[PDB]
């Protein structure tokens, strides 16, 4: 494992450190449902429902709140997520990967699941 | 036919932070500023493409800084180097993997205790950019009456912190110290040197 | 209410996980069942080996086959004269897991002045994170520097006339785990004499 995986780990890291206004916000749970798949697939997949997410809710009324420092935290949880997206895509290398499911999740567990299994991928190289 | 060219691979580098800058040489005398445009554009579906305007250098050469909003390793970038009508030469561009690390700064010396000699500096990257915690640096002291009699150290920590034994300091005289950085996780070259701090220790 | 377990993963070889025995109105021997969440193998299990003190159940112990880092942990501390009186619990064991001291330091000379300090690990090259420690025999206290994985650190300006001395620890953090703990101080190391 190069720096694209330890990209992906230190912005979960800084992710699942302080929690924002729109981290309650549901997204598609696709580790509750593993029909196991290929390792590129998940990556991809992760990208497709963050980059959904930061798409719908870049702009929300709601998440940039009412206070300047409300405002800051979802422009940086909106950066870092771009960020993501872009690297876990390079990381699968797939022109597409539908996510057709229906397990709704907090991305708040979301991140916190995803942190986990590239941690565990990045534990294993070497 | 085509009356402009480009006499050899243009070459980039990224701070990684916000700029990238190619440099190139013409085969001859241009006002780069006014007949060429470079257009760069990331190679992320539904994304849009930027127009940058070269700085010369040199009679013949010329100098373009491509700003980005952000980087990421898995990013690479198309460009497109035009003349009017006429493409000079296209490419593509991954900024990590072509890194040259912003020069550190605010270098200050500390002459409070008498043994040791400490100096301190800034590093370049906020810190939750992704180059902040891979940097490890290379301090440069010099005698001003003396260039001849210079050293240089290597930081190969984390902390921008030195401490060098006094006991090698011919009081008296005043020294100069400057720092660059480097990242050996991208295997990056060497930053410029940072703006020099004489001193005068006794 | 019973007492809370306490694991922690050691250098991923063994875990071990205790509690306090003289917090009970009564001796007793409290049982251990453990279980990973929604994965492969829920399945409840046994503490295959207990740990005694002052002849009490003093913890449990598993292996290596038994540990699963990145797999949400579940513990139960049971108390068989009551079946209904006991405490489950869940644990991110990749965020409790604690180095051996690192071993085998070296020192050698790079150049005139550049001292290079060089160790090995236990298996756990890339996931770990190392603390420096150095002083001279008239130094009050140390003075650390932090590599990340680098296992090579290096003074830049060294001093003849002094005694140093070296120590490292490391820590599986933060890229593979969010472990708060740091392992043992190696063994010291000596350069040069006065
Ligand atoms: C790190 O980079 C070096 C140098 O490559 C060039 O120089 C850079 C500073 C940059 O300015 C670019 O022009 C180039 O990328 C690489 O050098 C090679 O090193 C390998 C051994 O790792 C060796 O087999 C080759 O002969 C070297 N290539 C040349 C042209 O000399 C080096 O590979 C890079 N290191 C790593 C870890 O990838
Ligand atoms: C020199 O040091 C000063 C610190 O006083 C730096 O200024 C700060 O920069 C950080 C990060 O860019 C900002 O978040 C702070 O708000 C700035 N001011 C404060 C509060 O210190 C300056 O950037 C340093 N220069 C160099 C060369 O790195
Ligand atoms: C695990 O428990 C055993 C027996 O009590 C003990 O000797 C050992 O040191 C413990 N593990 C640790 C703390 O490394
Ligand atoms: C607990 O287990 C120990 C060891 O098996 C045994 O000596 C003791 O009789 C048991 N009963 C209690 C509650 O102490
Ligand atoms: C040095 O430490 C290693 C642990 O990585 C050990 O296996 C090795 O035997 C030690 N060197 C010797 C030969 O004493």
């Amino acid at each position: 494992c190069d720096i694209t995986l330890q990209e992906i780990i230190k912005t979960l890291n800084s992710l699942t450190e302080q929690k924002t206004l729109c981290t309650e916000l549901t997204v598609t749970d696709i580790f509750a449902a593993s029909k196991n798949t290929t390792e590129k697939e998940t990556f991809c997949r992760a990208a497709t429902v963050l980059r959904q997410f930061y798409s719908h809710h870049e702009k929300d009324t709601r998440c940039l709140g009412a206070t300047a420092q409300q405002f800051h935290r979802h422009k940086q949880l909106i950066r870092f997520l771009k960020r993501l997206d872009r690297n876990l895509w390079g990381l699968a290398g797939l022109n597409s990967c539908p996510v057709k499911e229906a397990n709704q999740s907090t991305l708040e567990n979301f991140l916190e699941r995803l942190k986990t299994i590239m941690r565990e991928k990045y534990s294993k190289c070497s | 036919a085509d009356p402009f060219k480009v006499l050899q691979e243009p070459t980039c580098v990224s701070d990684y932070m916000s700029i990238s800058t190619c440099e190139w040489k013409m085969n001859g005398p241009t006002q780069c500023s006014t007949e060429l445009r470079l257009l760069y554009q990331l190679v992320f579906l539904l994304s849009e493409a930027h127009t940058c305007i070269p700085e010369n250098n040199g009679g013949a050469g010329c100098v373009c800084h491509l700003l980005m909003d952000d980087v990421v390793s898995a990013d690479q970038y198309t460009l497109d180097l035009w003349a009017g009508q006429q493409l000079l030469w296209k490419g593509s561009f991954k900024p990590s993997e072509h890194v040259k690390p912003r020069a550190p700064g605010n270098l200050t010396v500390h002459t409070q205790v008498s043994d040791t000699l400490l100096l301190t500096w800034s590093n370049p990257y906020p810190p939750d950019n992704y180059l902040y915690n891979h940097l490890t640096y290379a301090v440069n002291i010099w005698s001003e009456n003396d260039p001849a009699d210079f050293r240089i150290y290597q930081v190969t920590y984390l902390e921008p912190s030195l401490r060098i034994a006094a006991s090698t300091l011919k009081s008296g005289i005043s020294y100069r110290a400057r720092v660059r950085a480097w990242a050996q996780c991208y295997n990056t070259t060497w930053s410029e040197w940072s703006p020099s701090t004489k001193w005068h220790n006794s | 209410p019973l007492p809370e377990v306490q694991c922690f993963v050691f250098n991923v070889e063994y875990m071990n996980c205790t509690w306090q025995s003289s917090s009970e109105p009564q001796p007793t021997n409290l049982t251990l069942h453990y279980w990973y969440k929604n994965s492969d193998n829920d399945k409840v299990q046994k503490c295959s080996h207990y740990l005694f003190s002052e002849e009490i159940t003093s913890g449990c112990q598993l292996q290596k086959k038994e540990i699963h880092l990145y797999q949400t942990f579940v513990v139960q501390l049971q108390d068989p004269r009551e079946p209904r009186r006991q405490a489950t619990q869940m644990l991110k064991l990749q965020n409790l897991v604690i180095p051996w001291a690192p071993e085998n330091l070296t020192l050698h000379k790079l150049s005139e002045s550049q001292l290079e300090l060089n160790w090995n690990n236990r298996f756990l090259n890339h996931c770990l994170e190392h603390l420096v420690q150095y002083r001279t025999d008239w130094d009050h206290s140390w003075t650390e520097q932090s590599v990340d994985y680098r296992h090579k650190f290096s003074l830049p300006s060294v001093d003849g006339q002094k005694r140093y001395t070296f120590r490292v620890r490391s820590r599986f953090n933060p890229l593979c785990g969010s472990a708060q703990h740091w392992s043992e101080w190696s063994h010291p190391i000596h350069w040069g004499s006065n």
